[PDB]
């Protein structure tokens, strides 16, 4: 997983 | 002297220009700073240099990802691909990144707070086997005489690849990189009207940078052995 990226792309 | 015109990809070259610049700092405009540090001998790793070499890392990754969202159509794409994208490109970018901040009269590079380091120091900050192989991609580089404009379109076509793996929506990749790729070519040759080899040439400079970056991601794993704590979650992420 991500959650760093994600975060950043979401938001 | 005369060109055809090219509103069109004349407006994406400018979007993608502003958003390098807004993402990076130019190494003309910045006040260049040094550090004495491990800056005489080779070390196995200078923990204070990796502390501020892993934090500008993690800051400039946190710009790519900026740079990227700046890309008309961008974020179009499933988050899973701009994932995927971002994960394969990353230390592509980052590598062309230091290396436009190459200083060959004092052999040095420039980071974007305006950090300093020799070419020992950079080995020491964590480049170790890979100091020379990056330099050495630097001092060819310069001869391009690229600006702000050709190194943004570059790191783009160079995200904007729908050739990595598993990409949710390939094609859309490549419908997006292709305006990229035009506009790159038309550039060129505006700037430099008598060198039509310009343009394979530069794209050239990103299978380069996809030898170093492939070596890169070893580096990763010797780095996590010589640390103390964890790798920057980011780095781990990007790298992961
Ligand atoms: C080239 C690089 C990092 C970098 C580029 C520009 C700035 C800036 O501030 O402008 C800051 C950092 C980099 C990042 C991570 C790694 C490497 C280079 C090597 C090639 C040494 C492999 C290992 C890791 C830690 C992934």
């Amino acid at each position: 997983r991500h959650k760093i990226l994600h975060r950043l792309l979401q938001e | 002297e005369s060109y055809e015109m090219t509103a069109e990809l004349d407006d994406l070259t400018e979007k993608i220009r502003k958003a390098h610049q807004e993402t990076f700092p130019s190494l003309c405009q910045l006040g260049k700073y040094t550090t004495n540090s491990s800056a005489d001998h080779r070390v196995r790793l200078d923990l204070g240099l990796w502390d501020k070499f892993s934090e500008l890392a993690t800051k400039c990754i946190i710009k790519i990802v900026e740079f990227a969202k700046r890309l008309p159509g961008f974020t179009g794409l499933t988050i899973a691909d701009q994932i995927t994208l971002l994960k394969a490109a990353c230390l592509d970018i980052l590598i062309l990144r230091i290396c436009t901040r190459y200083t060959p009269e004092q052999d040095t590079m420039t980071f974007s707070d305006g950090l300093t380091l020799n070419r020992t120091q950079m080995h020491n900050a964590g480049f170790g086997p890979l100091t020379d192989l990056v330099f050495t991609f630097a001092n060819q580089l310069l001869p391009l005489e690229m600006d702000d404009t050709e190194t943004g379109l570059l790191s783009a076509i160079c995200l904007i690849c729908g050739d990595r793996q598993d990409l949710e929506e390939p094609t859309k990749v490549d419908k997006l990189q292709e305006p990229l790729l035009e506009a790159l070519k038309i550039y060129i040759r505006k700037r430099r009207p008598s060198k039509p080899h310009m343009f394979p040439k530069i794209l050239m400079k990103i299978t380069d940078l996809r030898s170093i970056s492939a070596k890169g991601a070893e580096r990763v794993i010797t780095l996590k052995m010589e640390i103390p704590g964890s790798m920057p979650p980011l780095i781990q992420e990007m790298l992961e």
